[PDB]
RNA sequence: CGCGGAGCCUCGGUUGGCCUCGGAUAGCCGGUCCCCCGCGGGGUCCGGUGCGGAGUGCCCUUCGUCCUGGGAAACGGGGCGCGGCCGGAGAGGCGGCCGCCCCCUCGCCCGUCACGCACGCCGUUCGUGGGGAACCUGGCGCUAAACCAUUCGUAGACGACC
RNA sequence: CAAGCGUUCAUAGCGACGUCGCUUUUUGAUCCUUCGAUGUCGGCUCUUCCUAUCAUUGUGAAGCAGAAUUCACCAAGCGUUG
């Protein structure tokens, strides 16, 4: 027979293989559509939620019960130091998808980045990106990331930055900063290229990124909690106080 | 049964100058050039007459579905000439009881601005097919007048801008406000 | 546009069937399918023939709507119909379809060891000329 | 025949052409399809766009992962409908699909080999003028194919870099025919034994 | 009744004679049938719908073929119907342009298969009669009927296609 | 020094749907398709040869690697220009979509 | 990377074809005298082909060896022959084009002889320096991380994770 | 199908006397399955599906002026309670 009482369902399928997160730093699924008309930026950008607080502000939607009136706002804080750039990476269309040209790394790389390559660090001998940075000054110093470059202007659409957090400035405890590919939403790559040739080594601020009042996205991980019953992982109803087994 | 034969000659006169490349005519005069193919409709379209006289489409061993459609490319063909020769010219008046149809055109055509249709607030812009050059007329109050050559092109504009100052949810045999298609015409008439 | 007409006259030469490989003249025509067709100096008796086994020519000769096998038998004679063909294209690759197919394990060898010689001196010509057009492009 | 086979996929029959694949795979020989988005299907537009979102409807309610996959691009459509007409369910029938090789645009060697045609699947033999009919490629874009874009602006890349070839190719064959007439006396009585047993005529 | 290509196998047959009437009639009917066998049957069939006469007392005279007097010369051929549809029982007239009675309602009896879905036991030819160049009334026949006569052979699809399964060459089909 | 073995596989052996008699195979010459053009390969024999793991005689040779199973075409089979041959054993279904090697040799020309 | 000697094993194969686009009641190629564009592309004219002969019914290349001693053909080919410049990215995996050394003289007709001629008999003939697994020579380079243990919680039923 | 209702007007909306079907959310008929037992009413909870659409998107009809309202079409996306 049918349900006696309809009601809607409880908690959204367009979320569903409700599993811990293969992931950690929160990874961009889709940069925005790079119009090529206006100048070279970055899209996304990399801080560290530390708390909330009140916020006080005055209100212009004229229309509405509160113009002209003081609010209270919470707003979060996200420490948000300068990200350095170490690396390019090249991406060219294929109908199988979107595959990868060219990483080409700078020739200092960091000390924090170095902790992103290996699980144990004391134990190892540091020896990563320590030929890579032997290209950077000789004759293959003009092969391998020469040619590279030309290359990457040839035949590339779409053209991403490497960039690092500098775990040092801030009160974690973590030393293992934290790499992400960042696209150069710009116009003409060979201009979205030789401005990334320009910044290897180099420090990006947030006002950089970002403008005052504007639109971004979050892209995080849910705080965890564990194994969950039914009732506060999908938000059912708890039976009634009689129910035999469990309620 | 399938007919043995059908055809019709197109009589072309001696403004123009038309030349098919195989099955897609193009046919130029004084006001422009047309172009239109027919890689959809299997027929032999011959230029038999002579210094420049007929376009004659045959169909063939054909049955009677296939054989309507010669008439129907011979009339595309002289719409086509009456269009290079002369242009159409579709003319449509505004209609309304109380609220003045506002009509504006805004870059030469191309974007013709509809305001207090019906009192409404919400502005109706309708773009033009390109080649239509819309207007607004003169020694007429509420009207305006769609130019061009393909009979395709300007017919369908004049339906867009029709069809766009329609009523919802009232009685339209009562409330015949709108813009409508009030004469179908030339732009010389010779 | 169409070139070859099925006509009261239109010479045919028939692509398969009992009668492969000859010539006839389509004296009428019965249905959309079927024609009253003749070939007389090829040795084709008068009867029916599907448009589906035979593949028309480019020549024509005049005789009337129904005549009787000694009218076609001339008119097929004069203007040499038997002489015409076989100074066509058609009747020239035609009879070298005939002569692979009539060729020993002799003769297919003399022909790989003529055409190998043939290959070589039209390559070593075209490696000069190619000399000459790059000498040219200088 | 023999070796590798390189079918063209423009100008045929969904089926038709599937049909012959898979008989041709089941004897050991390995078959190369490209250019599926060509692969055109008999019967209108509409009526085959319907007809493929009824197969979409298809699927595993208790869990759909498992359920049968719709795929999308037009190598994997046509790939299924080999399938279709293949054991899959033993092991001559999977090793058949191995043998099979089914792409989107044309790619790599693939590119610089000619191509056949199967003229008992294509459609201007099997279909009638007056019908109506659909091409694959379409036909994935509206079902949820994501790159009709892409496969289209590499083509025509590569038809402008092959329209070089052919180019060179139609030159050099006119110095042929220019060298042949330029040295006809000394190939004289070798071109005459050619054309006694009907090569060269 | 079945098919293959007819052929005009007329036959004669008398009520076999009894004591009161010793030179019964005789009845020539142009039964049109694939072989003896058969058209020795349709015989009886007519006659038992025609005469009070039956196979056990009556008996075939003659059975022979009769085989068309002009075969190399077209004509046209009306000839009258009568069939079975799945409602009731109609009459025709119909015309086929062939060049052999035979042949001529060979077509016949393919066309009320094919547009008419009517199998052969159900059909009967009244009679088949040739005719001039006037008195045809369908212009699917009329219409060849001309002296300059002329078609192309527009869209000309290849047969042979499966010589050469697999070629280079797209095919042609203007010719 | 080329073939002196016309090519064929080995497509399956004669059978009804839910049947299949084994002592008959089906091969499937190459380059010949319609029943009259098969009337040459009648009586032609024909050489399943494959190699497996241990050494095995050979005349006019050493111990090669190489064994075969040796048949004998009987007659043609459909009007596709297939031929139904049987080999002194029966073929061992992995040479299914394989190569066997129609000879010349007991000719009849 | 080069080039060396044996030994299990897993097998299929037993000349290649190095490419336009597409049209189908139309195409293909020439040649452009002429015109426009970026040696080419587009156009117009004309001239040839079109049951396609610059045709996958196709084309390419040979399949006993060597001798030497005439003719026709005459700088071709090679020594994992060696350096440099290209071109190619869709899953590139291939070519292409230039210098120098040494060596060879080879496709076609002819003469001239020879090569275990194993005595009528079967898996012959190759892609094969195959693919994989174990071991004997030279030159150049190399110089770890992972997991546990510990610790941390941004994570946890344990595992896992930061 | 259509005699009629609908001021007039068969068919806007209806529709007698008749007649053709679908449906298994009614009850029956039947006894094929289960009597070495398939736990035999409701309610609670929860999911999914159908459309013979009550609302909402888009529409055509009206004996639709507006408002309100019936009739019908694509439509099961999301609703349908205390
Ligand atoms: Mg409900
Ligand atoms: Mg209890
Ligand atoms: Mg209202
Ligand atoms: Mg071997
Ligand atoms: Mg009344
Ligand atoms: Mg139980
Ligand atoms: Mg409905």
């Amino acid at each position: 027979s049918h349900r006696k009482f309809s009601a809607p369902r409880h908690g959204s399928l367009g979320f569903l293989p409700r599993k811990r997160s293969s992931r950690h730093r929160g990874k961009v699924k889709s940069f925005p559509k790079d119009d090529s008309s206006k100048p070279v930026h970055l899209t996304a950008f990399l801080g560290y939620k530390a708390g909330m607080t009140h916020i006080v502000r005055e209100v212009d939607r004229p229309g509405s019960k509160v113009n002209k009136k003081e609010v209270v706002e919470a707003v979060t804080i996200v420490e948000t130091p300068p990200m350095i750039v170490v690396g390019i990476v090249g991406y060219v269309e294929t109908p199988r998808g979107l595959r990868t040209f060219k990483t080409i790394f700078a020739e200092h790389i960091s000390d924090e980045c170095k902790r992103r390559f290996y699980k144990n660090w004391h134990k190892s001998k540091k020896k990563a990106f320590t030929k890579y940075c032997k290209k950077w000054q000789d004759a293959a110093g003009a092969a391998a990331l020469a040619a590279d470059f030309s290359s990457m202007k040839a035949y590339c659409q779409v053209i991403r930055v490497i960039a690092h957090t500098q775990m040092r400035l801030l009160p974690l405890r973590q030393k293992k900063a934290h790499l992400m590919e960042i696209q150069v939403n710009g116009g003409t790559v060979a201009e979205k290229l030789d401005w990334a040739r320009e910044r290897l080594e180099q420090q990006v601020p947030v006002n950089q990124v970002f403008g005052q009042d504007e639109m971004i996205d979050v892209i995080g991980v849910t705080k965890g909690k564990g194994y969950k019953g039914v009732t506060s992982r999908w938000h059912t109803k708890k039976l009634p106080r009689k129910t035999h087994r469990g309620l | 049964m399938k007919t043995i034969l059908s055809n019709q000659t197109v009589d072309i006169p001696e403004n123009v100058d038309i030349t098919l490349k195989g099955r897609t005519v193009i046919v130029k005069g004084p006001r422009g050039t047309l172009r239109r193919d027919f890689n959809h409709i299997n027929v032999e379209l011959s230029l038999l007459g002579k210094k420049k006289k007929r376009l004659r489409v045959d169909k063939w061993w054909g049955n009677r579905k296939e054989l309507a459609t010669v008439r129907t490319i011979c009339s595309h063909v002289q719409n086509m000439i009456k269009g290079v020769t002369l242009g159409f010219r579709y003319k449509m008046r505004s209609v309304y009881a109380h609220f003045p149809i506002n009509v504006v055109i805004q870059e030469n055509g191309s974007l013709v601005e509809i305001r207090n249709f019906l009192g409404e607030k919400y502005i109706r812009r309708v773009r033009m097919r390109p080649g239509v050059a819309c207007s607004v007329s003169q020694a007429q109050k509420d009207e305006l007048i769609l130019e061009g050559n393909d009979i395709e092109l300007v017919s369908n504009s004049a339906a867009l801008i029709q069809q766009a100052t329609t009523v919802k949810n009232k009685d339209i045999r009562k409330f015949l406000d709108g813009i409508y298609v009030s004469e179908k015409g030339t732009v010389q008439q010779a | 546009v169409f070139r070859r007409f099925v006509e009261v006259g239109r010479v045919a030469y028939v692509s398969f069937g009992p009668h492969a490989g000859k010539l006839v003249a389509i004296v009428d025509v019965i249905d959309q399918n079927r024609a009253l067709v003749d070939g007389p100096c090829t040795q084709v008796r008068r009867q029916a023939m599907p448009f589906k086994c035979m593949q028309l020519t480019d020549f024509i000769l005049k005789f009337p709507h129904s005549a009787r096998q000694k009218y076609v038998r001339k008119a097929w004679e004069k203007a040499d119909i038997n002489a015409k063909w076989a100074a066509t294209r058609w009747a020239k690759k035609i009879e070298a379809r005939e002569k692979k197919a009539k060729m020993t394990d002799f003769d297919r060898y003399k022909v790989m060891k003529a055409r190998k010689m043939r290959n070589r001196l039209i390559k070593l010509e075209v490696k000069k000329l190619q000399k000459a057009a790059l000498l040219k492009a200088s | 025949e023999g070796q590798v086979l390189v079918l063209d996929g423009r100008g045929h029959l969904l089926g038709r052409l599937a049909a012959i694949v898979a008989k041709q795979v089941l004897l050991g020989r390995k078959v190369v399809v490209v250019r599926c988005e060509g692969i055109n299907i008999s019967g209108n537009f509409y009526r085959n766009k319907l007809k493929y979102l009824a197969f979409l409807r298809k699927r595993m309610n208790t869990n759909p992962s498992r359920g049968p996959y719709h795929f999308r691009a037009p190598s994997r459509i046509f790939w299924r409908t080999v399938r279709g007409m293949l054991p899959h369910k033993t092991k001559r029938g999977q090793a058949a699909l191995d043998r099979l090789k089914v792409f989107d645009g044309i790619p790599p060697p693939y590119d610089k080999k000619k191509r056949m045609v199967v003229p008992a699947a294509l459609k201007v033999v099997r279909l009638k003028p007056t019908r109506k009919f659909a091409y694959l490629g379409r036909l994935a874009h509206e079902v949820g194919w994501k790159y009709q874009a892409v496969t289209a602006t590499l083509e025509e890349k590569r038809k402008e870099k092959a329209k070089i070839h052919y180019r060179k190719k139609k030159q050099l064959m006119r110095l042929r025919k220019q060298a042949e007439k330029n040295v006809e006396k000394k190939i004289d009585r070798f071109t005459e034994v050619l054309k006694t047993h009907g090569f060269l005529v | 009744k079945a098919s293959g290509t007819l052929r005009e196998y007329k036959v004669v047959g008398r009520c076999l004679p009894t004591p009161k009437c010793r030179t019964p009639p005789l009845y020539r009917m142009r039964i049109f049938a694939p072989n003896h066998v058969v058209a020795k049957s349709r015989f009886w069939y007519f006659v038992s719908q025609l005469k009070k006469m039956k196979k056990s007392s009556g008996e075939i005279v003659y059975c022979g073929q009769v085989f068309e007097k002009s075969p190399l010369r077209v004509k046209n051929f009306g000839i009258w119907l009568r069939y079975d549809s799945r409602s009731g029982t109609h009459n025709m007239y119909r015309e086929y342009r062939d060049l052999t009675t035979a042949g001529a309602v060979t077509q016949c009896y393919r066309d009320m298969g094919a547009r008419h879905r009517a199998r052969a036991h159900s059909i009967q030819i009244m009679k088949v009669e040739e005719i001039a160049a006037s008195k045809c009334r369908r212009p699917a026949v009329k219409q060849f009927h001309d002296s300059k006569i002329k078609f192309p052979l527009p869209h000309r699809v290849l047969r042979r296609q499966h010589k050469p399964r697999f070629t280079t060459k797209r095919p042609n089909t203007f010719f | 020094s080329g073939r002196l073995w016309s090519k064929a596989i080995f497509a399956g052996y004669k059978r009804g749907l839910r049947n299949q008699r084994e002592h008959t195979a089906l091969l499937k010459i190459e380059g010949v398709y319609a029943r009259d053009e098969t009337e040459f390969y009648l009586g032609k024999r024909c050489a399943y040869v494959y190699k497996a793991k241990n050494n095995t005689v050979t005349p006019g040779g050493k111990p090669n690697k190489t064994r075969v199973i040796w048949g004998k075409v009987t007659r043609a089979h459909g009007n596709s220009g297939m031929v139904r041959a049987k080999f002194r054993s029966n073929l061992p279904a992995k040479a299914i979509g394989h190569r066997i090697r129609v000879m010349l040799y007991p000719s009849r020309i």
